[PDB]
């Protein structure tokens, strides 16, 4: 047990699980119950040691919960707070401490979603306040603030290779394809008015004009921008689709999360390869090992860090 | 009283610190989640169902006192009882009951639920079921915006533009969200509005829809505040009007969102409302006293059937304008009847009919002196308790100038006929205390050329919207009578939270003396009220004007209101069922004055744009005793 100036105990509800280029594991966690409702960030250079707080590379407490986070390159961690703040933490040179560089209270409700753009100098945040904001990570400011949606913003996803493009989706049943180059930046896509609310988004890493979205009814769907309305889909989950993460593989696989507490893994026809009832509460993230493309790490609110070996 | 103000957060890491910080900023209360807003819970499907550990934080974190007074609960925003997904409806049902039940367990004084879409039918069913599970008085604040979020979204979707077409009905849609929800919940007095104000206000007609509605709270997001050059947060001229209007409805102000003015403290916003509160257009005499009686229903006085108490006389004697106008009316009448050449030889028989405790007898004397004319005065009063006051005045002061008569003016045999009869027998609907029948019975002892003061009076009606007063009336059901009787009787009420849908129009008029042979005081009157808004009709406001003499008048008709007579509140005639009225439509109402030997009463019906039942047929619910 070597807890190096970090919290003695890590909060039950794990929201975030993200592998860095080198294969070290970023964990985000919040307390959604009990006396104190706050959050913590953790680095585990030993993936298999987590979630144990003692066998820890680095860890710190945030004022409030962790709705979403992501890596800013290799040193940086961008955080969606309940406070309405987007905050940037980056590791010190030793990678033993995690220090706040900026905490900016710019959103009027919980920050629900955050994504780093292709360049890695800009990021977009989404909030329950219905706004979407584009951030200068250099100057620590909101460049642009958009009220495009009519309800809570659920998920925002930056384009792989375009610093001006990103997808958003909201409880107003809109999927907006953004492009900050157009004087009217957003564009609505998907026809059916009675189609179930969109809950998750993932850009295809190769085909930079294809993405997937999960609906609140467990359906995962494959969309081509050029194809538009023509779609392929599968009823994968019994409850909401929380998250969609593509593998680093050459012809990639799709991990799908759900509140049905299962993980799925799918090919590019959306047929079911793997399954996992491993989790006993909601599944909140999936991250593929850079080092072994067969490995897939999930975290849940059951506080399990399950390392899956995909048959591939 | 200074403005009552609360803070709205959707994030509380520690209750103790948060409440302290918020209290330190100067807020009267805190709106906060009672479960963590992101803590979605499963009630059916395993394994999520059996999630261990505490479902939220302990009640031991605050005193009962703090819970009861400082904390407004908030529904978790994932709870969507009207979702199109069955699993989400069933979970949101359980979760809403859970959170609402915890609110009750904590004894929270209020609890916030949003109306953020058109269909809240299931939300209403679950809230209604909760209201009818125990006898709690806890309030429900429906968070509903002036402008639907869809109608204030930035115009930045290239292939989905914001409609530039004016939509009169469309721009009012959020009122209909509220109307439908409170209709489904059958007008529960526990369900009120928390009206969320946006950056751009809508048209006045949209703000005018919320007139008469039970607004308990107004929510001001930080974002809508403009900045003073010095740096203080401020509000546009138009926003400052809405705030002034809302202060008159003594609503509690909630401030939501993060501090957008970084250099400034959060108490800065709060201090602006208090500043705005200090500086408001001054309230008149009948806006200052009437304070305490706002939308308070009372039985109209019947001083014929009943003997008024000493303190009732007192209240209505404290009105210098009433007496100064009566003094002036008698003054002008005496000079017209007694030429300067005859002043010392010609004594006028002035008779006060219903002389109360004397101040009108005094007024009649003050009139005769300043006119320099001689008067023989009779003070006729039926109330033997007030006759005690008169006869003590008559012996101690007035002398044999005043003959006190302890008699009904209809029964009294006069020794000599009168030149002037002076009476004070009017109510808020003029003839509702039965001045006509009273003076008619006294008419036979007025000289052929005699003057009645007052000479005429006229009643006025206007249609009103007030979901508030409708609910006040609804709440006047008594055991051992017709369960709808409360709707078939007039109330005296300082109409406060309401909307006048049309200019007052004259209803019934009476002239004195009534030389007319075969006198008939019964009346039938059709009124057509042009309405230029969408609204809901809950009843009719009654007023009156009286000509004492010539140009000397008293009025409680708002557009000609006498300066004072603040004590005289409007009459409310309710209707059993509210009637939807669309802009451009005519409200047709029909009023009857009806009678027999024993009692007078009103019947009324709306005949356009739909028909009501005739109210108070045969005076079954309400009569005025002869
Ligand atoms: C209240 C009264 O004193 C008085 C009048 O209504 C009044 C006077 C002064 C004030 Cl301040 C107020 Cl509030 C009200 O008229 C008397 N009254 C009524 C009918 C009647 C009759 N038919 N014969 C004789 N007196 C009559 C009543 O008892």
């Amino acid at each position: 047990n070597l807890p190096p100036n970090a919290p003695a105990c890590m909060e039950r509800q794990l929201e975030a699980a993200r592998y860095r280029s080198d294969g070290a594991l970023l964990l985000g966690a919040s307390s959604l119950s009990g006396r104190c409702w706050a959050g913590s960030l953790w680095l585990f250079k030993d993936p298999c040691a987590a979630p144990n707080e003692g066998f820890c590379s680095a860890g710190v407490q945030t004022e409030a919960g962790v709705a979403d986070l992501t890596w800013v390159g290799e040193r940086g961690i961008l955080v969606a707070s309940d406070s309405g703040a987007v905050e940037l933490w980056e590791l010190d040179e030793n990678e033993t401490l995690i220090v706040s560089k900026f905490c900016k209270y710019e959103h009027d409700d919980i920050v629900s979603t955050v994504s780093v753009l292709s360049s890695g100098t800009q990021a977009v945040s989404g909030s329950k306040d219905i706004c979407i904001k584009v951030w200068d990570l250099a100057q620590q400011v909101v460049l642009s603030s958009y009220r495009a949606h009519a309800a809570q913003v659920t998920c925002v996803a930056a384009s792989p290779h375009k610093d001006s493009v990103f997808l958003s989706c909201s409880e107003d049943n809109r999927i907006l394809l953004w492009d900050t180059r157009c004087p009217k930046p957003a564009s609505q896509i998907g026809c059916s008015a009675p189609g179930y609310l969109p809950t998750s988004l993932a850009w295809h890493p190769q085909q930079s004009e294809v993405f997937v979205f999960g609906d609140e009814n467990g359906t995962v769907s494959l969309v081509d921008t050029k194809s538009t309305s023509c779609v392929l889909s599968s009823a994968v989950h019994s409850q909401c689709v929380t998250g969609l993460v593509f593998s680093p593989h050459s012809v990639p696989f799709l991990a799908s999360l759900s509140e049905d507490c299962s993980l799925a893994v799918l090919d590019s026809s959306l047929s079911e390869l793997f399954r996992s009832q491993a989790h006993r509460d909601f599944v909140r993230d999936a991250t593929w090992s850079p080092l072994n493309h067969s490995l897939l790490t999930t975290v849940g609110w059951d506080h399990q860090v399950v390392h899956h070996v995909v048959p591939t | 009283s200074r403005v009552s103000s609360g803070r709205d957060l959707n994030c509380v890491p520690e209750i103790a610190d948060t409440l302290g910080a918020v209290a330190k900023q100067g807020f009267d209360f805190l709106c906060m989640p009672v479960f963590h807003p992101r803590f979605k819970r499963e009630f059916i499907q395993e394994p999520a169902k059996n999630r261990p550990g505490p479902q939220t934080r302990s009640d031991l974190l605050l005193s009962g006192r703090d819970w009861n007074t400082l904390i407004v609960g908030k529904l978790s925003p994932w709870i969507r009882p009207d979702s199109k997904v069955e699993k989400i409806r069933r979970n949101s049902e359980a979760a809403m009951l859970q959170e609402l039940n915890f609110g009750a367990y904590l004894g929270l004084p209020a609890f916030l639920l949003p109306l953020n879409q058109e269909d809240n039918t299931n939300l209403a069913r679950v809230l209604t079921n909760h209201i009818h599970t125990g006898h709690h008085s806890s309030m429900f604040w429906m968070r509903v915006p002036l402008v639907a979020p869809e109608d204030l979204r930035d115009d930045i979707i290239e292939n989905a533009p914001t409609t530039h077409t004016e939509e009169y009905s469309g721009e009012e849609k959020t009122w209909m969200w509220w109307h439908n929800f409170r209709t489904l919940c059958d007008y529960s007095k526990r369900i009120a509005v928390a009206l969320e104000i946006g950056a751009d206000l809508p048209s006045n007609h949209v703000i005018d829809r919320w007139l008469g509605e039970p607004i308990k709270a107004a929510i001001l997001p930080t974002s809508i505040f403009l900045t003073n050059k010095k740096g203080f947060p401020v509000l546009s001229k138009m926003h400052q009007r809405l705030i002034f209007r809302l202060l008159k409805l003594e609503v509690q102000f909630i401030i939501t969102g993060t501090n957008h003015h970084s250099e400034k403290e959060f108490c800065s916003y709060l201090q602006y409302l208090e500043y705005l509160s200090q500086n408001r257009p001054p309230p008149n005499a009948y806006e200052l006293f009437a304070k305490g009686y706002e939308d308070y229903l009372q039985s109209p006085l019947q001083p014929l059937m009943d003997n008024l108490e000493s303190q009732t006389y007192e209240v209505f004697e404290k009105d210098p304008i009433k007496y100064s106008q009566y003094q002036q009316a008698i003054y002008k009448c005496l000079l017209d009847r007694v030429p300067e050449e005859e002043k010392d030889t010609n004594v006028q028989v002035l008779m006060v009919l219903g002389a109360g405790r004397g101040p009108l007898v005094n007024a009649s004397l003050r009139a005769a002196k300043q006119a320099d004319r001689r008067i023989k005065l009779y003070a006729v009063e039926k109330n033997p308790n007030a006759v005690v006051t008169l006869e003590n005045w008559q012996f101690e002061e007035w002398g044999s100038q005043v003959t006190v008569v302890s008699s009904d003016m209809r029964e009294w045999v006069a020794p000599e006929k009168a030149d002037i009869i002076v009476s004070e027998l009017l109510g808020s609907f003029a003839d509702n205390e039965l001045s006509p029948e009273c003076l008619d019975g006294a008419q036979h002892f007025l000289k052929d050329d005699g003057v009645s003061i007052p000479g005429e009076y006229t009643s006025f009606l206007a249609p009103i919207s007030s979901s508030k007063l409708y609910n006040e009336v609804r709440a006047c059901r008594e055991k051992d009578r017709d369960p709808e009787a409360q709707f078939e009787m007039p109330y005296v009420v300082r109409l406060h939270n309401f909307h006048q849908l049309s200019a007052p129009q004259p209803c019934f008029t009476f002239s004195h003396p009534n030389r007319d042979p075969m006198i008939d005081n019964n009346r039938y009157c059709t009124l057509e009220f042009p309405v230029e808004v969408n609204t809901v009709l809950h009843g009719f406001a009654g007023y009156f004007e009286t000509v004492l003499y010539q140009d000397i008048t008293l009025s409680i008709r708002p557009e000609t209101h006498s300066p004072g007579m603040f004590s005289w509140f409007p009459i409310l005639f309710p209707i059993k069922q509210p009637i939807t009225v669309r802009e451009g439509q005519t409200i047709c109402v029909r009023f009857w004055r009806c009678s027999n030997s024993k009692k007078v009463w009103y019947e009324w019906a709306v005949t356009a744009p739909v028909c009501s039942a005739i109210h108070n047929p045969t005076g079954r619910s309400y009569t005025i005793g002869l």
